[PDB]
RNA sequence: AACAAACUCCUAGCCCAAUACCGGACUAAUCUAUUGAAACAUAGAAGCAAUAAUGUUAAUAUGAGUAACAAGAAGCCUUUCUC
RNA sequence: ACUUCCAAUCAGUGAAAUUAACCUUCCCGUGAAGAGGCGGGAAUAAAAAAAUAAGACGAGAAGACCCUAUGGAGCUUUAAUU
RNA sequence: CGAUGUUGGAUCAGGACACCCAAAUGGUGCAACCGCUAUUAAAGGUUCGUUUGUUCAACGAUUAAAGUCCUACGUGAUCUGAG
RNA sequence: CACAAACGCGUCUCAGAGAUAAUUAAUGAUUUAAUCUUAACCUAAUUAACUCAUAAUAAAUCCAGCCCUAGAACAGGGCACA
């Protein structure tokens, strides 16, 4: 959100200016697979109140990423724009998709893919041979040993 | 251009007006006996029954009420339900509806040409049928396609299954928070002035608001109702009628909406039934004039007796 | 307030300064009186600094008219057409002198707010910034997500 | 209960001007084609009737100064007869009115 | 909640309504053409219908002279009923009476009047509205239809 | 009253305003704000907010040539940290004093 | 829906705000130079 | 690091906040003494200045076209009916 | 449940308390200690007619309770003067 | 204090859980039944009468149970005025 | 129940899947035993909420007039054979 944020108000452009419409288009794909730090999908908490009396709902982070795949990285966002009156007219241009399924006539806008925030950790299995010969054995196990 | 209001009736010649009205009642006859034949003019293709499929329901007229009794003595009331006038009128692919379950569209009884919108009889030109009163949405398997423009009878509930009503209740107007809601009302003699129907107290000092769950009088009555577990016990089969126990939503003459019952207990009960409609034409023999329910006395039995 | 009143941009009139200077203003009238003593400081101003002020400025034309008038005033017209209203009643001489030595430097434009104190014409000089400006350019043109056509 | 400040005219102008308060127009306006007066679709000419209705009142006031009483009323069939004319054969046996002026073109002997 | 009510509420109550009602068909008896407010001559339509149909019954009948008694509350027209206006009334069934709407009354209450009378009334027949002539260019079209129909049926 | 409050808010308002440009078209360079300032002024180049807004929009070129400056400044900064400190001044981080 | 009681900053029952990682350096540079201070008065 | 004040530098100056009380310099509009004569000057005098007293008089709104008020019917027009 | 007077629509005449300006939302927190206006967040095309009375510390009477005032008066007496 | 109308009931109830009932479970000086005690859960429910102005309390009958408390000890521009 | 209706004292209908808290059990390491695991993988028994399947709503643009089991007004349903 927080690079999706300052696309979103054109906080990118030189000629950046509030009462101005500068604005750009930002697409995110794959929104099923966020990886919350922590323990923040079973500790935070979304909630919101319908009006009628009883009406307070609150959701856990897993339940509400379970029910509606792009809910959370869209709260995100629509927490970090200023909160004036633009805000809804630049959540119209932000597009969300829960996985690479995009329509044709969205690919034909795109002009540059903005990298990745974080970088993502290999696996075990993702390391090449040469890479586990090449780190070093640091302790010698007893041949007796049963693991 | 200020052009004026106008009505069917009004440029046409007194020597006219009865032609009119042969002219398009001799097209309603034409029209409606030319879809009597739905097996001889290549119809979808019939596919067997499998589980969890839905069927098509009718759209049918509420006659009036009759006591019915059974074969242990109790006694019953029975709605009769009139189907004047089915007929399918278009399909909705899977993908275009809901993404689940394909839409089939059922029209209500006949009415007249000559108050109806533009692309409504422009619509019913092209499929060839007389226009309807009300149409409605049916949510249908893809394995239990009809074609459009189908007839429909009361034929296609057997009795002993159970069925729903959809229809809009009795409008009773702005009626008070005593009638709409029930709360009791204040007493009448002991000293009160000027209150003895009002709501009374409708929030709390502190939150200095009305909650909107707030009950307050307000228009009651003209609403959408359904009616579940309604058991058919007698078939009609010439009148095309249709016999429902208990008592369904809406005034005498309106249209109902039936289908076969969504409740849990009631699942799969349409493997003993027809598939996907009845089809006279098919069967090639006469069903009984009436048909009635194992636990029916029926009109021409003998009398009870508990020996 | 800056709301209440109109605005206008920093512009000379007729690219004055760029080739040669021309002094914008055009003539003077002042109508003083001979006896009243609030026209003292316009009687003064005109014995002493008048011929002088003429000869340092050969582009302006000075009318003096003396006749009965209560408050003395000096109008000055510009070149462009607009022209400006003052009064100098019961002023000393060296006031005088200052208020039309201000006169005579003013390009006659209206006196409002002015929104920028600069003024330039094709600024964008090297090129201006635009979105592709500063985006390197991929090898055929490709979209991020784009299949190649062989 | 008393109101808390006064409504200012920008507010009152939008309650006062609503579509709902203005005056809708009639389109069902039609021209007589007798008189060629206005009339509606649905109503009777207002000019053509007022003519009906003063020659009406003339001939109940010829009728009543042919039946003194108050109580008095035909037991038979009424014929109006004007200027000109003489009853005819299946107009016999009944009571006739006469009137001086012709026969109006909108009124039509049987 | 007024469903099924073909009744209106007039004057001063249930009795009132009557009266209210009973002179209006004295004076439709009477003068065979009278003018009154739109809803209170649209009851009086239904009595006058009825009215008629006691009148055919005779002279005889003591049901007919006793209901012909209470309504018309001047008693030199109860001869004329019976006499008048049911021998006149032989071979329709229920066309006895015309209603019209008058435009408003040109006073303050502005009121939806009504015009209400006999068939074969001794008097100037009211400007009724008459239907376009066969000769009409939408009528000939239609005629077309209907001759080539006959030709061919 | 509010017209002369928002006079003094007039010069902080636009001094916000040209930092966002100046971040906005330093970002772009692979270079942040507080990286860009402090690593242009040890260059002993004294221009304002004002003037550096303006260059970033109508000065494409000649920005980059500055945000090229700083960084070139900047690498030189870590690496006599990097080093026993007795290394010579940067050919750019050399302090020229006018006397 | 946890008020505190009374004014925020007087009283028995205060406002829990805690002292800063900046608030801590700003202390360590006044008393460096106030360090500083006391050397140069001191001969 | 950075961003950050009525603080402090920079460019020009007419070169430093305020409630009760106290001090000073100017001044709108009247009349009079002399000037002035498309509306002023130096003086001498006062019924000498109103965004605020549930202020006074007069006029306007808002609440509001809202609360509330009245004529028994038909006709031949003033005669018959209903109470 | 049903009638009449009210009521709502149409036509005529047409008043009152009240009103700093209002382009007059909800929640938690703050605050002269109970916020439509402040702070952090939410909601949000604009108007009309008909209803219910939680809030605007609602409208009405310069609080009748209570205290103060070297402010009054009525009543009683073993107050003072007479 | 140029007014924040004051007990109880009637109407409508919003909320908390320190739970009276309904659901799940640990312990027992828990064999079973009837109990005592502790953990978890607030969507729904929590009666009708005699006396007192009564809230409270006593008593009769019953219920799965007749919970505690906040809400200007909710609610008089909705009613009651016994105190 | 003196309207062709309204009404109760009368009649009719009332539901599947996921998901959990305390607690219970399996496999097993730090601690080659054991051990339900703010150790991992897999898996089991299990309150109420809650969420959802599902059901209701569905036609842009005849509308003067009359009728209506539709209705304060405005809307809505009928007016071909009746
Ligand atoms: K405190
Ligand atoms: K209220
Ligand atoms: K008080
Ligand atoms: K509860
Ligand atoms: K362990
Ligand atoms: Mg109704
Ligand atoms: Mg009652
Ligand atoms: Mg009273
Ligand atoms: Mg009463
Ligand atoms: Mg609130
Ligand atoms: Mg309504
Ligand atoms: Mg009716
Ligand atoms: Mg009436
Ligand atoms: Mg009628
Ligand atoms: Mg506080
Ligand atoms: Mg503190
Ligand atoms: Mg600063
Ligand atoms: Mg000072
Ligand atoms: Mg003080
Ligand atoms: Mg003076
Ligand atoms: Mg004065
Ligand atoms: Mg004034
Ligand atoms: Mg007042
Ligand atoms: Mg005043
Ligand atoms: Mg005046
Ligand atoms: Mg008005
Ligand atoms: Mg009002
Ligand atoms: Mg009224
Ligand atoms: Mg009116
Ligand atoms: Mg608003
Ligand atoms: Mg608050
Ligand atoms: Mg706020
Ligand atoms: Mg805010
Ligand atoms: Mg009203
Ligand atoms: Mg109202
Ligand atoms: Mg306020
Ligand atoms: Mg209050
Ligand atoms: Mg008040
Ligand atoms: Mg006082
Ligand atoms: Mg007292
Ligand atoms: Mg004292
Ligand atoms: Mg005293
Ligand atoms: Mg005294
Ligand atoms: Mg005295
Ligand atoms: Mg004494
Ligand atoms: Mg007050
Ligand atoms: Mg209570
Ligand atoms: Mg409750
Ligand atoms: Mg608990
Ligand atoms: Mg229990
Ligand atoms: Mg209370
Ligand atoms: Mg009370
Ligand atoms: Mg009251
Ligand atoms: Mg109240
Ligand atoms: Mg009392
Ligand atoms: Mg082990
Ligand atoms: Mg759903
Ligand atoms: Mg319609
Ligand atoms: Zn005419």
């Amino acid at each position: 959100a927080a690079m999706a944020s300052v696309k979103l108000q054109g906080l990118h452009k030189p000629v950046y200016h509030q009462l101005s419409d500068c604005g750009d288009h930002v697409v995110i794909m794959n929104t099923r697979h966020i990886a919350f730090s922590g323990n923040k999908w079973e500790q935070k908490v979304y909630s919101s109140h319908t009006g009628y009396p009883g009406g307070f709902r609150q959701v856990t982070a897993a339940q509400l990423h379970q029910k509606d795949p792009v809910a959370i990285v869209k709260l995100a966002i629509y927490g970090m724009l200023p909160k004036n009156l633009h805000r809804r007219t630049m959540m119209q241009r932000l597009h969300l998709f829960p996985d690479e399924d995009i329509p044709e006539d969205i690919l034909k806008n795109l002009v540059e893919e903005l990298p990745q925030p974080r970088k993502v950790p290999r696996r075990l299995d993702e390391y090449t041979q040469e890479e586990i010969e090449a780190f070093p054995r640091v302790w010698s196990p007893p041949e007796d040993y049963r693991l | 251009h200020g052009k004026s209001v106008t009505w069917w009736d009004e440029h046409l010649s007194e020597e006219n007006v009865p032609f009119v009205k042969q002219l398009v009642s001799d097209e309603n006859k034409a029209q409606l006996a030319s879809k009597l034949c739905p097996l001889k003019d290549e119809p979808w293709p019939i596919h067997p029954w499998e589980p969890g499929s839905s069927r098509v329901g009718l759209i049918a007229l509420k006659l009036g009420m009759m006591p019915l009794w059974t074969k242990d003595g109790q006694k019953h009331v029975v709605t009769l339900l009139q189907v004047q006038d089915c007929h399918v009128l278009k399909y909705t692919p899977k993908e275009n509806h809901n993404g689940r379950m394909a839409a089939l569209t059922v029209g209500g009884k006949t009415v007249s040409h000559f108050h109806k919108s533009a692309s409504i009889l422009e619509f019913y030109q092209e499929l060839g049928l007389p226009p309807k009163q009300k149409v409605k949405i049916f949510n249908v398997t893809e394995n239990a396609v009809i074609k459009p423009g189908t007839p429909l009878y009361a034929a296609h509930f057997r009795p002993g299954q159970y069925v729903d009503v959809t229809a809009k209740t009795i409008g009773k107007g702005f009626q008070g928070v005593m009638r709409r809601w029930g709360f009791k009302g204040q007493p009448a003699t002991h000293g009160q002035t000027k209150t003895h129907r009002r709501p009374g107290a409708i929030s709390t000092g502190d939150v200095a608001r009305v909650w909107p769950g707030t009950k307050m009088p307000g228009q009651l009555g003209n609403i959408d109702r359904t009616a579940f577990g309604l058991k058919v016990w007698r078939i009609n089969t010439k009148h095309n009628i249709i016999y429902v126990n208990g008592s369904v939503p809406g005034h005498k003459n309106c249209l109902v909406k039936i289908k076969d019952s969504k409740l849990p207990a009631y699942k799969d009960f349409c493997k003993n039934l027809p598939f996907p409609t009845y089809f006279p034409d098919g069967d090639e023999e006469a069903l009984p004039e009436d048909l009635y329910d194992e636990n029916v006395c029926q009109p021409g039995a003998p009398s009870i007796t508990f020996t | 307030t800056a709301r209440g009143t109109a605005s206008r941009f920093l512009t000379s009139v007729l690219h004055n300064g760029l080739g040669r200077y021309v002094q914008q203003l055009q003539r003077l009238s002042f109508s003083l009186s001979r006896d009243a003593p609030s026209s003292r400081g316009a009687r003064e101003f005109v014995e002493r600094e008048v011929t002088d002020f003429a000869r340092r400025n050969p582009g302006v034309v000075i009318y003096v008219n003396p006749r009965p008038c209560c408050v003395p005033r000096v109008v000055a017209e510009y070149l462009n057409g607009a022209v400006r209203e003052e009064s100098i009643h019961c002023k000393s001489v060296e006031e005088i002198a200052a208020l039309v030595q201000k006169l005579a430097d003013q390009s006659g434009l209206d006196v409002i707010r002015i929104r920028k104190p600069f003024h330039t014409d094709s600024p964008s000089i090297q090129g201006q910034w635009h979105p592709f400006t500063n985006k390197p350019t991929t090898l055929g043109g490709l979209r991020p997500r784009e299949v190649q056509d062989p | 209960a008393a109101p808390k400040n006064r409504r200012s005219i920008e507010v009152n102008r939008c309650r006062r001007r609503n579509p709902q308060k203005l005056i809708k127009v009639k389109n069902n306006i039609d021209v007589c084609p007798e008189c060629g007066h206005l009339k509606q679709k649905h109503i009777l000419c207002g000019y053509c009737y007022e003519k009906v209705r003063k020659e009406t009142a003339e001939i109940r006031r010829q009728m009543g100064k042919q039946e003194g009483g108050p109580f008095r009323a035909p037991t038979t069939e009424t014929v109006v007869l004007y200027s000109g004319e003489t009853p005819s054969e299946q107009d016999q046996g009944k009571r006739i009115i006469e009137r001086e002026r012709k026969r109006p073109s909108w009124f039509t002997q049987n | 909640i007024s469903h099924g009510r073909v009744f209106r509420r007039l004057g001063l109550g249930p009795e009132s309504r009557i009266h209210l009602l009973q002179n209006l068909l004295t004076g439709l008896v009477r003068h065979e053409r009278i003018e009154a407010s739109w809803a209170r001559v649209d009851e009086l339509r239904g009595y006058a219908e009825k009215l008629i149909d006691y009148g055919k019954l005779g002279d005889t009948n003591e049901r007919a002279m006793r209901m012909a008694d209470f309504w018309l509350t001047e008693k030199d027209l109860i001869p004329k009923l019976f006499q008048v206006l049911a021998p006149r009334f032989q071979g329709q069934n229920g066309g006895y009476t015309r209603m019209l709407q008058i435009p408003n009354r040109n006073e303050q209450d502005r009121a939806k009047m009504a015009v209400i009378e006999y068939k074969g009334n001794c008097l100037p027949p009211l400007p009724l509205p008459r239907r376009d002539s066969n000769l009409t260019l939408l009528n000939q079209l239609l005629q077309g239809l209907r001759q080539d129909q006959e030709a061919s049926s | 009253v509010k017209c002369t409050r928002a006079r003094r808010l007039k010069k902080r308002s636009l001094r916000t305003l040209w930092i966002n440009r100046i971040t906005a078209a330093s970002q772009e360079h692979g270079l942040k704000y507080p990286a860009f300032i402090i690593n242009l002024i040890k260059c002993q180049v004294e221009l304002n907010r004002k003037v550096l807004a303006d260059l970033a929009i109508y000065e494409p070129k000649t920005f980059k040539s500055l945000a090229a400056l700083a960084k070139r400044r900047r690498e030189e900064g870590f690496a006599a940290a990097l080093g026993d400190g007795k290394e010579p001044d940067g050919i750019f981080s050399r302090v020229v004093q006018h006397r | 829906r946890n008020r505190i009681p009374g004014r925020q900053w007087i009283g028995k029952h205060r406002r829990p705000r805690p002292v800063s990682a900046q608030a801590k350096q700003n202390m360590i540079r006044r008393l460096e130079t106030e360090a500083e201070n006391q050397y140069w008065l001191s001969r």
